């Protein structure tokens, strides 16, 4: 309950910056649930981390069993799929799948690619993927 | 500077000669959103946001709050509820009809 | 924090009457310094830990007994939600017939205060469930059958009964069973007062 | 009893209870008067750094 | 988005009610976590309740996590309130089989709920800061919520936070009120309970003002000191005035105090021979020996004795404890006469 | 491999009239309240 | 899937009864308990308690199958 | 903005609906100037439209670009807020801070 | 994506014609208003058979506010035929949440039209004469206005309106004399309907007359006491005023009625382990009970509750009821011994 | 026979004595006690003696 009040001496040691007008209502995030890169059969969950496609169940068992290649391929369930969490604010296509860990903003392909983080001088801050970033958060 | 120049420079800080530091580490698939406020109506009254990836929330006073539906009772002479002593009132009158076909 | 502030007699006696500088040698323990462990800590090293299981409560070394236990009629608990959307209700009773029941029976005078008191109208849930059970006590239109099938019309479903064992299991008081232990234990002794009284009181003196 | 110093630590009941308070706990009915007892010494704690 | 009329502002909550019961009724997972966590409960609440206290956090914690994975996706809210029963649970198993750091964020998740129902049910802002505007509230009705920020304070003050611990028990004063009123038995019961926290944690300051205020409401509402027939209950409380006087310091005005709930427990349990009135004697006892006054004290810490011996055995915690009484009486005793009668210099 | 598994063959000696039924039985509650009319007589 | 046995029990909530009646007997027996339980490391105790929420799962699983057909 | 007037009210629900920015980029380096003279630093306040010494709504502001209130003789609530003026009655609408 | 599932599809455009039409007239046809009105309407009809109700009153909803957006606001003369069955779907879902005073205008729009039907019908030809009003007498054959009437009769008790439901009730007995004539079992079964709800709603004491019509022409039609082959629904009705004289006092003008419907029932069901003799059963216990005789009721309640017991649930409420009407039996069985020990 | 054994008592006790052992002082109401079948007399005969 940390709250101060404040009183200054002379009026120039205050300056207007912004008005802001502000709901009450809760709203939320863009959770989607993408469909299947060959089916569009069940509510999607399943992740390959390796090959960037959210696959859960349908054809995994006849296309990602093929030689001794398709069966290591780690299949990370249960909707850890980076591509989820929602749109680029600037570019409402793409899903935020990368975070920077210098400027910290989110980016999408789009957004990191030719978006605002894509300068000269924006070049050597470390991109992590965002579900790295969602564990680094929950184990400090 | 990154972690780059805050590692090498920070930790050792120009210091040196005998320091040291320690060591370094149904409900199938429909295309439909299944919409997080309740309101049937909550996809159709605004969306004032200069954001765009942002869909409501149930507000936690005014309508009702965020819950299971263990309670949520409907109307008790309606008989779409669990079987009430008002319901099973008519249960030894035989309202059963004579013939109609 | 505060000081020591010792609970014996004694000890406060020495503190109170004995000065230190009568004497080349003290025992000088009351007149330190010494803290009161703060607050919680003496919690938990000293046993004030749980519920009461018992209608009192024992003090120090002095071996007092504080006495705590139960006065009014608390209102019958009930569930630790309510599913229900405001605006849509019928919180308000028929009333009626139930005043008339409330004022019917002697046995349940202090529920019945409780019922017409103003604890109906903050919280109508109590009240309803307290006039169910006041209702189903009553002695015995309709030949039998129609008033028995009303009368098993229970309430509280079967979800915010064991939520209600939550919160009697945890409420900083006596411990369930403790008062209708402590209530059969007095009015025995009671009677034993009332025995010694009477029988021997009359009885003996004027033969 | 918060009123007297310590004396003995029972590990049995993980007490810091006093020599009066001793008397009272350990001397009711036979099953609790053969808890080990020790006095205040040797409760096991750390040793310590330099 | 297309701006509604204010006709369906004026059915809004039927289309509340409407939609919340066809998703619960028609999704199986829905009926799934109530069943489920119904049964986890029924079997939390009887392994807490006997002894076990090592299963009730298993239950509880998988209670709460599947609760917690329908709240995810079925609404975009992780905490509901309807997960506080088992949240009760799991911070008074984690302070008693002992691992306060586990049960430390649980006790501060249970905490965020709870100032949001006092702030969202409340006149305004009021009292009550540090935990926001609108939040995980409950609804609960208000004799619950009583005894909601009653438990939830004595697990504070089973963890190692006292000065919050005294912010709820008063809020559970001034909420208990508000349903019983300024001058029911029920409040007398509500700051008997708060007079009961300070007692324990050795406060007997503060425990002393919220007495007089139980002995106020009970002076009202019952009996009184003749009140022809006397009640029980104001000899009991009558008797807390005495005893928690004497422990702060002053003998001579908590001894009028005893005698009152002395003559009112003599024509309540009558005899001479009761566990009750035995109390009041040794009280006089104690009272007597605080402030000097040998030789009168001895006679009412025998009597004491000689009831204690016959009924409660030779070695009861209430027997050897006043023969305790009896042997410092006697090194008090034998100090007065090596510092009063030894001084001819 | 044997000793243990032959020995375990010998305990099949003494069970092998031993047969299992072919009962069903639905252990199902059923509450003593009622008029008890011993008590009456 | 609706007709009734002699003690009038539907399939599907003779079987919601009788889960309730081995839960009953489940409270009983570990009360009672044996130095097994007693000797259970915090892995083991997990393990079992996941073993009868998921069992619990399954069993109001086969409930509503025994049910939503009739 | 709408993550600090979050965390002013400690709550978790709120949203920017729109922003009107009361300043200039060159007012804010020149206020940083005389702040490193003075030698302090720039600790917010959020401060309802109605809270002010003298009421003024937002369309008097922008209309007549001065802000009518005299700020030397007005306290500032820094960091946690009371909640803003247009509550019970009102429980979900949109409000203004500035 | 936010495809919108098509339910809540035809949702969306019919409310963005609602500010297409307030914006800008000028710019609606009549054929994609009700092109977009029986697509909301079919998908509503489809919504309220699987239990969907909450988009049965959002489709309802929003094609009523289409039309008091079309005829009745845009070009006076209304002539609204098509209210009827979208005003039902609203009404229903209302009652069904809690609705007291929620859809009042809903109810008393319905009313206004269902009264006019009535009035209109009863008298020939009287609209076209006498106060020709808005309503088109549902433009439709006899038997569904028969319907029509029975839902808003069954819509009124779910609106707590007992005299509103009352007459709403007698109109549909006499509607149905006139569609099927005096003697015909579906007015038989239409009087039964209406003793339905006066058993629903406490009021037996003028239950008894109607329910008596009903037991006279089923005699007339199907068959009288001996009527060699006995009718299952002559059973029925001669054991419903059993049950009936029973519950408003009178036990003397009950005994013979339960007698008679009990050997009717030998007759059909020649066994005495059915629900059929075992409810009368329990009409004779209690018959029995009441003038004296513990130790013979006792026997009829035994019959019952080890029947309940095999065929229904031990938690079921007819099963438990004759457990707490034991329980009743076992004090006052107690308190007749008490009287006999005092006055031995 | 006993129902709860004390490991701090080390003792084996029915419920009406667990009730009067333990729940007379405040240092004795914390023990722990668990059922009677973990108790270590069970494990006996010591064929020594």
């Amino acid at each position: 309950a940390y709250r101060v009040l404040y009183r200054l001496k002379r009026a120039d040691q205050v300056l207007p910056t912004a008005v802001l007008e502000f709901e009450m209502k809760p709203l939320r995030i863009q959770v989607r649930q993408p469909v299947c890169e060959m089916c569009e059969v069940l509510p999607a969950t399943l992740y390959c981390p390796a090959d960037r496609a959210q696959l859960c169940d349908t054809c995994d068992e006849r296309v990602h069993s093929a030689t001794r290649m398709l069966a290591r391929h780690v299949r990370v369930p249960a909707n850890h799929s980076p591509l989820q969490f929602g749109s680029c604010p600037y570019h409402p296509s793409e899903m935020i799948d990368s975070v920077c860990m210098t400027c910290f903003v989110a980016l999408c392909p789009h957004c990191i690619l030719i978006g605002s983080h894509s300068a000269a001088d924006f070049s050597e801050h470390p991109l992590i993927s965002t579900l790295d970033a969602y564990k680094m958060v929950m184990q400090d | 500077i990154s972690y780059e120049e805050t590692k090498a420079l920070a930790r050792f800080k120009g210091r040196g000669r005998e320091y040291i530091p320690p060591k370094l580490t149904e409900e199938t698939l429909t295309l439909v959103h299944h919409t997080a406020s309740r309101n049937p109506l909550s996809p159709f009254t605004e969306l004032h946001d200069p954001i765009e990836n942002r869909e409501y929330a149930d507000s936690w006073r005014c309508p009702a709050p965020p819950s299971l539906g263990s309670g949520f009772r409907y109307s008790e002479q309606s008989g779409l509820n669990s079987p009430t002593p008002s319901d099973a009132m008519a249960s030894w009158f035989k309202h059963k009809k004579a013939d109609e076909t | 924090p505060d000081a020591w502030h010792p609970a014996s007699p004694s000890l406060i006696w020495e503190r109170n009457s004995t000065n230190v500088g009568t004497r080349s040698t003290a025992n000088v323990f009351p007149f330190e310094r010494i803290q009161a462990t703060q607050a919680s800590e003496t919690r938990i090293l000293g046993g004030y830990t749980e519920q009461l299981t018992a209608p009192f409560e024992r003090v120090g070394a002095t071996s007092e007994k504080f006495a705590y236990n139960a006065c009014a009629t608390t209102l019958p608990y009930t569930g630790l939600w309510h599913d229900e959307v405001t605006g849509i209700s019928d919180p308000t009773l028929d009333s009626k017939q139930l005043e008339a029941l409330q004022k019917t029976p002697a046995s349940r005078a202090a529920e019945a205060a409780l019922l017409r008191s103003q604890a109906a109208k903050v919280c109508p849930r109590a009240a309803k469930v307290l006039l169910e059970e006041l209702t189903r006590d009553v002695p015995d239109q309709a030949d039998l059958q129609e008033r028995l099938f009303t009368k098993n019309k229970e309430y509280l479903s079967d979800d915010e009964r064991v939520e209600n064992f939550l919160l009697a299991t945890v409420q900083p008081g006596l411990a369930l069973g403790v008062a209708q232990k402590a209530e059969k234990q007095d009015q025995r002794n009671r009677r034993r007062g009332q025995a010694a009284a009477e029988a021997k009181a009359k009885a003996i003196a004027s033969f | 009893c918060q009123d007297n110093p310590a004396c003995i630590w029972c590990p049995a009941d993980a007490a810091r209870l006093c020599a009066s308070c001793d008397e009272l706990i350990h001397q009711q009915n036979r099953l609790v008067s053969r808890h080990i007892r020790v006095p205040l010494n040797e409760m096991p704690r750390a040793f310590g750094t330099c | 988005g297309f701006k509604l009329s204010p006709e369906h502002q004026r059915v809004a909550e039927a289309l509340m009610l409407l939609r919340r019961l066809e998703d619960f009724r028609g999704s199986v997972q829905a009926g799934e976590v109530q069943r489920i966590r119904y049964l986890l409960r029924v079997g939390a609440t009887e392994a807490f309740s006997q002894q076990r206290y090592s299963d009730a956090m298993l239950q509880a914690l998988h209670s709460y996590l599947l609760a917690k994975s329908y709240y995810t996706a079925y609404q975009s809210a992780p905490l509901e309130g309807e997960m506080v029963p088992e949240l009760l649970l799991l911070v008074k198993c984690c302070g008693l089989a002992g691992c306060p750091d586990r049960g430390q964020e649980y006790l501060k998740e249970l905490r965020y709920i709870v100032e949001n129902t006092l702030i969202a049910e409340a006149g305004g802002s009021a009292a009550g800061n540090r935990g926001s505007l609108v939040g995980p509230i409950m609804r609960v009705e208000k004799h619950v919520l009583a005894s909601v920020v009653s438990s939830l304070a004595e697990l504070c003050s089973l963890y190692n936070q006292p000065d919050d611990a005294r912010l709820f028990y008063e809020k559970y004063v001034i909420l208990t009120k508000d349903v019983y009123g300024a001058d029911s038995l029920a409040v007398s019961d509500a700051l008997n309970t708060v007079a009961l926290y300070f007692f324990r944690t050795r406060q007997y300051g503060q425990a002393l003002p919220l007495v007089e205020q139980v002995l106020a409401i009970r002076k009202k509402h019952l009996g009184d000191f003749d009140a022809a027939e006397p009640h029980a209950r104001v000899a009991d409380c009558y008797a807390n005035i005495g005893l928690l006087h004497r422990l702060l310091g002053h003998p001579t005005e908590a001894f009028p105090c005893v005698l009152i709930a002395l003559d009112m427990r003599m024509r309540i349990y009558q005899t001479r021979e009761t566990s009750g009135v035995q109390d009041l004697v040794l009280a006089l006892g104690c009272l007597q020996h605080q402030a000097g006054h040998f030789r009168a004290a001895l006679e009412a810490y025998k009597e004491v004795w000689t009831f204690r011996n016959n009924t409660l055995g030779v070695t009861h915690p209430d027997t050897v404890n006043v023969e305790l009484l009896l042997r410092q009486l006697e090194k008090d005793l034998a100090a007065q006469m090596q510092e009063d009668k030894q001084r001819f210099v | 491999h044997s000793v243990a598994r032959v020995r375990a063959l010998y305990g099949e000696e003494w069970r092998s009239l031993m047969v299992p039924s072919a009962a069903i039985l639905p252990y199902v509650d059923v509450e003593v309240t009622g008029p008890d009319t011993l008590k009456l007589a | 899937f609706v007709r009734k046995t002699k003690k009038g029990y539907t399939p599907a909530e003779l079987l919601s009864h009788l889960w309730e009646r081995f839960f009953q007997t489940r409270n009983e027996v570990v009360e009672q308990s044996e130095l097994r339980l007693a000797a259970l490391s915090h892995q083991e105790r997990q393990e079992i308690e996941t073993g009868w929420k998921v069992a619990g799962q399954l069993a109001y699983r086969l409930i509503e199958l025994l049910r939503a057909g009739g | 903005w709408e993550y600090w007037i979050q965390l002013s009210l400690f709550t978790a629900d709120l949203h920017i609906v729109g922003g009107w920015n009361l300043a200039t980029p060159a007012q804010q380096q020149l206020f940083d100037a005389k702040a490193s003279a003075l030698k302090g630093p720039i600790v917010y306040s959020f401060l309802d439209l109605n809270e002010l010494e003298t009421p003024q709504s937002l369309e008097n502001i922008i209309a007549e670009k001065r802000v009518k209130s005299d700020w030397r003789k007005q306290i500032f609530p820094s960091a946690e807020c009371r909640p803003p003026f247009g509550f019970e009655g009102n429980p979900s609408g949109t409000f203004h801070v500035m």
